[PDB]
RNA sequence: UAGGUAGUAGGUUUAUUAAGAGUUAAACCUAGCCAACGAUCCAUAAUCGAUAAUGAAAGUUAGAACGAUCACGUUGACUCUGAAAUAUAGUCAAUAUCUAUAAGAUACAGCAGUGAGGAAUAUUGGACAAUGAUCGAAAGAUUGAUCCAGUUACUUAUUAGGAUGAUAUAUAAAUAUAUAUAUAUAAAUUGAUUAAAAAUAAAAUCCAUAAAUAAUUAAAAUAAUGAUAUUAAUUACCAUAUAUUUUUAUAUGGAUAUAUUUUAAUAGUCCUGACUAAUAUUUGUGCCAGCAGUCGCGGUAACACAAAGAGGGC
């Protein structure tokens, strides 16, 4: 129907694609500032002003946001058997086998997912700086007096 | 097959032509509702070969598209795969000979073309 | 498909992509589309009726309206503008139906693989067409740019030559071939000298579209142009044909057949187990719809074709090949843009 | 594949058509102890020779089984319960407990 | 004009107009009624169907069988 | 206002006077026969001046208005005969004017009624073996015979193909003395192919006029401001047209310029193969949300539109 | 339907819960809360989409099919277990039926099927081969999920034969190549007497393919297993070698009597006064019979009724 093409006509839906990891990173150095930065007030603002009583029996402020360690997650996660444990018979060589995989392709995917992340936030503030920088340029080119601005009338005194 | 979260197969097409999506899906819900995650295609049916082809020693191709950084990423979280899926991801190097079981171990059977990843 | 039937009818007189006779002389006899006095409904109709009947009559009219594109498609000359002769106007509308011309069975028409579009979908169903080498047997199948589309060579013989006669059909021929021959001999040796200088005469006005007067200069070298009671001599009577006795044994037949243009072969029976007239001549009235396609090209030795592009328009020219005016394709593509409102 | 080699247990074709069982003794004609034909007949075959849907794909499956040195013992399909079906199970257990013991 | 009064199997009660040339419709006749006025009759909103239920088709009918529930002559 | 018309010759033609009650004729087959001429016993219509093929490269296409529907001319000496009262044929009492000096766009023409369709030149087979051989052994781009000959670049690509197929059929002997005799014919129908012509060149800049820019857009700037090709590219955001004509000659797989390398950037596997399978796997990488067959798509098997195929073995398939 | 609300609106405290709250129960306070931008009440309805239909589009319609969500499993309430159930469970009651007559069992909105209702919607089919699900260490077992087939033009698509084709005889000396072949005689269906046609329509001629027949035979699935299945497709004596985009071609080993299986083509239905495509006319009826979406038609030359001819759509 019509509805596809907001969606590039496309029919069916998929589902949500998951999140790899469900909370911001330790690394993610510019969400930390943004939490950490002070709540604006006023008109736009957020919070409870200096001297207006809150709700009794309900937190002042927001609840702080968990910020996950990739280290510290695959150390709780996928830890490393702590023995090389005896491993003679064909079921435990086989169980091995499976958890070695396992925990090779589970670390590979948070670090994998961490770096997309960083070098995601790293491509699009040089992008961002690159269209500022392109849109002074067009600007200045558009603000440049032209011969054939000469036959526009102009009243710059008036 | 156990768990809760499964990689099987989930049937598409027509009626004498399967095709199926690769899926992570609940345990219990039916087979072709919509699932967690799609990870790709299987197209069952092998491509045709010529006559020529087939002398010139051309061997008849099945397609699988997948995604092979996901399929990773549900096997490293205990997602079980169903044994056509675990026969898939055995040939595409993803799993290993201990997903194998005593019926289909190929202990001895020679091999005529390697493993080849390559860009296309 | 639709059934055919009347497709070649005079009192209707459309026209046929088709090299029949009767669809040449309805062709001939058109005269154009009348639009005189016609409210716009008529008009509608009557531009649908002529330009259905060449363009996919086959194709029924709901499939037809599903295949029917609102877009059509031009091209820009982009040196007009450096050239500076008087620019001509682009007939968008003649690729109303552009869109049939990607099909197999319009391909090979268009081609001259086959007589009409009806043959080459019985020729592409009875599996003689490749399309890149693969037999396709479905006359829908839609071409692509660099497609080749090969038929096979005794089908566009046969749909480019003239009909094989029957034995008895022939058989007849040759028996007044033979008494028409026997007279050839006794105008000759009655009276020799007028013969030769009607003879001689008659290749003055050849012209050179007749290939005849080049071979008898052969002859003549064979043997000033001056008479020779020789040749009068020399002729020689064929023997009678009786119908009866020769007939149902061929051999026999074209053992007794001895002529000085047909030797030992029946009138085009020279090889009775080719599927046309041998030895293989063009199809009566060939000429009129003998036309080269712009948008394949043709290797006639070996029946093989490119399907360069689609059909496409362009100052002065439309590369559709259609026996009606843009005025007429005007009011049938008005017709399918509303579904026939 | 291969043709396997009679062993002790199994020496002949009806000796294997009596230990895999389900009612498989009845088609010992169809094979006429020929040791080859029960190791190179494939379904095709076994259909064309009238054996039905279910008899020819078990002998297919034990055929497997002994040219890969597996048991062969017949092993029997599920039956239902004495006192039937889950479904009807309540219903069956009362009529059967008050004409019984009342 | 023929015309008939109809009880409908949802209990409504409507006129019908009979079409065609010659009808065998009685009273506790089995009719099958489908939408179309009869537009010089007032009140007949209503067709009966030649050839449905008890109403037979015209008799001898050629032309337009189908609406008339005529059957093709051998 | 709109009645039913048969289809009368619009010219002149020899109406049925009083008949036989048994000949049963109309008025339509009888100017078919006036058309026609006499049928011999071989079952031909010499007479009639189409009934033969040309045999001068110049098309014989019929020109009923021109000639008035005189379609009869005496089989040798190329002379009008029209049909006279004793029912006879003989010479016309007055030359036609009309069909001595003939427009050289009309030889062309084939249809009467439409003046924009005209038939093709056809290749010579001396011009086809230069281009195959500059193409193949001189190494030649397509874009340098294209501009050489006047030939637009994908004719030039399909003749190398076709003259390697003569050369294989001629290889083999498989082009028999029929198929010489039929192509003969047809190319001493056609007119041939002139590349120093200039009006029988094809003209070579020609793009596909896109849709965005179909509309009509204006601007108004100052009277002295100049606005160019590129400047309009910039404002309906396409590239210059130049460049579009530029790209689509660098197409041809002999042409200059052909590439193709940024696409082999996807990773594939192709699965082990062991003795006795009968088929390889092989994997192409794909990303989580845009492969798959998405749920909930609409079903068009039972539209009008539904959608039909062909396999690579050319049977019809449902996609 | 104009007033509604009385745990009703808010405050405080306890109980209960993993958890907020008049959510529930208890207590004590304040007089609030909703409402003509529609409260309360009544009626009706499962909701929706990247689904279907339609339109230039905004939209409108549907909610069968595909998918998402909710609710229910003859009706009501309650309890147990559990992370989660007022569970298709259990308890009691209601309605109906049944047999074993018990503080009994059953409730087809699971599949097939039957009666009823209705204008109207199908097999009491096959198989677990495939994809899944359950149990099992495994071997395996189960699966009306599912996959297949059956019924039904309900919808869509492909195919459902091309080329040639207006007559038949008799006719004609006794090979530098002819050639506008020419005469007689008979025959010629419906309509019509010429722009009145039916009609290239038919037959006939040429050449095909489908099916059949024969051989062969994939793929769905492999370690093995095929319900569908008398598989699709291909090939036309079969096999082999060489050359040979394809394809073609030659030659060989075996195979029949120099040739090699056979061979087709019976569409319906509506309409022709205008809107609205339908000019070749004619007969019956006579404001009757009937037709009709709208205007209307029919009272003796009916283009409209009922038909023949011819014609126009799909
Ligand atoms: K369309
Ligand atoms: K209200
Ligand atoms: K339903
Ligand atoms: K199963
Ligand atoms: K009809
Ligand atoms: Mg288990
Ligand atoms: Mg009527
Ligand atoms: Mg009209
Ligand atoms: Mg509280
Ligand atoms: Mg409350
Ligand atoms: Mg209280
Ligand atoms: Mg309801
Ligand atoms: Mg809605
Ligand atoms: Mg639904
Ligand atoms: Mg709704
Ligand atoms: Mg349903
Ligand atoms: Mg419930
Ligand atoms: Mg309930
Ligand atoms: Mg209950
Ligand atoms: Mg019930
Ligand atoms: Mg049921
Ligand atoms: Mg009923
Ligand atoms: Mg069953
Ligand atoms: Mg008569
Ligand atoms: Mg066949
Ligand atoms: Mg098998
Ligand atoms: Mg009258
Ligand atoms: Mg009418
Ligand atoms: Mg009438
Ligand atoms: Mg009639």
């Amino acid at each position: 129907g019509k509805g596809a093409a907001k969606y590039g006509f496309k029919s069916g839906v998929f589902p949500t694609t998951r999140s790899i990891l469900k909370s911001p990173t330790t690394k993610q150095t510019d969400i930390i500032n943004k939490v950490k930065s002070p709540k604006p007030k006023g008109v736009l603002g957020i919070g409870y002003a200096k001297g207006v009583k809150h709700p009794k029996g309900s937190h002042r402020l927001s609840p702080k946001v968990n910020f996950i360690d990739v280290d510290n997650l695959i150390a709780k996660t996928v830890a490393e058997p702590q023995s090389i444990k005896s491993s003679n018979g064909s079921a435990q060589k086989v169980r091995l086998q499976k958890a070695e995989l396992r925990r090779k392709f589970l670390i590979e995917a948070f670090r994998k997912e961490e770096a997309r992340l960083l070098h995601k936030h790293e491509y699009l503030q040089k992008r961002t700086k690159e269209l500022e920088k392109a849109k002074e340029l067009e600007l200045e080119k558009l603000n440049k007096e032209k011969s054939s601005d000469l036959t526009i009338m102009t009243l710059d005194k008036m | 097959t156990c768990g809760l979260v499964r990689i099987r197969l989930a049937r598409f097409g027509r009626k004498n032509s399967p095709v199926y999506n690769i899926v992570v899906a609940n345990s219990r819900k039916a087979r072709d509702a919509k699932p967690i995650e799609v990870l790709g295609t299987y197209v069952p049916v092998p491509s045709p070969v010529t006559k020529r082809e087939l002398k010139r020693g051309v061997v008849p191709i099945k397609d699988v598209k997948l995604d092979f950084d996901r399929t990773k990423y549900w096997i490293g979280v205990g997602a079980q795969p169903s044994e056509t899926v675990t026969k898939l991801l055995r040939k595409a190097g993803i799993l290993n000979d201990a997903w194998a079981t005593s019926k289909n171990s190929n202990v001895n059977r020679k091999v005529v073309f390697e493993r080849m990843e390559t860009l296309e | 498909p639709r059934k055919a039937n009347l497709l070649k009818s005079l009192a209707r007189g459309r026209v046929r992509t088709s090299f029949n006779k009767y669809n040449l002389f309805n062709l001939y006899k058109k005269g154009g589309v009348d639009l005189k006095s016609k409210s716009l409904y008529q008009q509608k109709w009557t531009a649908k009726q002529e330009t259905r009947a060449y363009h996919g009559e086959h194709l029924t009219e709901k499939r037809w309206q599903t295949v029917f594109k609102p877009k059509l498609d031009s091209v820009a000359q982009l040196d007009a503008s450096l050239r500076g002769g008087e620019i001509k106007e682009t007939p968008f509308l003649l690729q109303t139906f552009a869109v049939l011309e990607k099909r197999l069975d319009f391909a090979l028409f268009r081609a001259m693989f086959a007589s009409s579009v009806r043959q080459a979908r019985q020729f592409i169903l009875h599996g003689n067409v490749r399309v890149n080498g693969v037999k396709i047997k479905h006359p829908s199948y839609t071409l692509k740019p660099g497609d080749m589309f090969s038929v096979k060579p005794d089908k566009v013989l046969e749909a480019l030559g003239a009909k094989k006669p029957s034995f008895q059909e022939a058989l007849k021929i040759d028996k007044t071939q033979i008494v028409l021959w026997n007279k050839y001999v006794k105008e000759a040796k009655t009276e020799p000298k007028e013969v030769w200088e009607k003879k001689l005469e008659n290749f003055e006005k050849m012209s050179d579209s007749n290939p005849k007067k080049l071979q008898f200069q052969e002859f003549l070298r064979q043997y000033s142009l001056t008479f020779d009671p020789k040749w009068a001599k020399n002729l020689k009577y064929h023997d009678p044909i009786k119908l009866s006795e020769l007939e149902g044994d061929e051999p026999k037949a074209r053992k007794l057949i001895n002529l000085p243009w047909q030797k030992n072969y029946v009138y085009g029976r020279q090889d009775p187990k080719k599927p046309f007239f041998t030895p293989w001549k063009p199809r009566p009235f060939l000429s009129p719809f003998a036309i080269l396609p712009h948008h394949l090209e043709i290797s006639f030795k070996t029946c093989h074709a490119v399907y360069l592009r689609d059909p496409v328009a362009r100052p002065g020219q439309s590369e559709v090949i259609s026996p009606f005016d843009v005025p007429v394709h005007e009011r049938a593509y008005m017709y399918y843009l509303r579904n026939g409102k | 594949s291969t043709i396997p080699k009679p062993s002790d247990q199994v020496p002949d074709v009806d000796a294997f058509l009596n230990k895999i069982g389900r009612n498989c003794n009845e088609l010992k004609d169809t094979f006429e102890n020929n040791w080859n034909n029960l190791f190179q007949w494939d379904s095709k075959i076994l259909k064309e020779k009238g054996v039905n849907i279910q008899q020819r794909k078990y002998i297919l499956k034990q055929v497997h089984n002994y040219r890969n040195n597996r048991p062969i013992h017949e092993i029997k399909l599920g039956k239902k319960s004495f006192f039937g079906g889950e479904r009807k199970r309540k219903a069956f257990t009362a009529k059967w407990k008050a004409e019984n013991k009342q | 004009r023929k015309a008939c009064r109809v009880r409908l199997t949802n209990g409504n009660v409507v006129s019908a107009y009979i079409p065609g040339e010659g009808h065998d419709a009685q009273e506790h006749s089995i009719v099958y009624v489908r939408g179309g006025r009869c537009q010089d009759l007032p009140g007949v909103k209503y067709h009966v169907i030649r050839g449905a239920g008890d109403l037979s088709g015209v008799v001898n009918r050629i032309s337009s069988r189908s609406k008339y529930g005529a059957k093709k002559p051998s | 206002f709109s009645r039913r018309r048969i289809a009368y010759p619009f010219y002149p033609f020899k109406k049925l006077g009083r008949q036989h009650p048994k000949k049963h004729d109309t008025n339509l087959k009888t100017a078919m026969r006036q058309f026609l001429g006499p049928k011999n016993y071989k079952g031909e219509y010499v007479m009639n001046k189409y009934f033969t093929v040309p045999t001068n490269h110049v098309p014989n296409y019929i020109k009923p208005d021109l000639e008035r529907g005189q379609s009869l001319e005496h089989p040798v000496t190329k002379k009008p005969l029209q049909l006279r009262y004793d029912g006879t044929l003989g010479p016309p009492p007055v030359e036609n004017k009309r069909l001595q000096n003939i427009f050289k766009d009309r030889l062309l023409q084939p249809f009467p009624s439409n003046p924009h369709c005209k038939t093709n030149y056809v290749l010579s087979p001396q011009l086809k073996q230069s281009i195959f051989e500059e193409i193949t052994v001189e190494g030649l781009s397509a874009q340098q015979v294209s501009q050489k000959y006047g030939l637009k670049i994908p004719r030039v690509e399909a003749i190398v193909k076709l003259v390697s197929v003569e050369n294989s059929w001629n290889r083999r002997n498989r082009v028999s003395s029929d198929l010489k005799t039929m192509d003969e014919t047809l190319y001493r129908m056609f007119p041939v192919f002139d590349s120093d012509a200039s009006f029988k060149r094809e003209n070579l800049s020609e793009i596909p006029v896109p849709q965005k820019t179909l509309a009509s857009r204006f601007l108004t700037i100052a009277e002295s401001e100049p606005f160019g090709p590129v400047d309009a590219a910039h404002v309906l955001e396409l590239e210059p047209a130049v460049e579009t004509l530029r790209n689509l000659s660098t197409v041809g797989e002999h042409s200059s310029g052909h590439q193709q390398s940024t696409n082999k950037n996807t990773k594939v596997i192709y699965g082990e193969l062991v003795e006795g399978e009968r088929s390889q796997y092989k994997f192409t990488n794909a990303k989580v949300g845009k492969v798959g067959y998405r749920y909930g798509s609409g079903n068009r098997d039972n539209k009008k539109d539904r959608r039909i195929g062909f396999n690579k073995l050319g049977q019809m398939v449902y996609i």
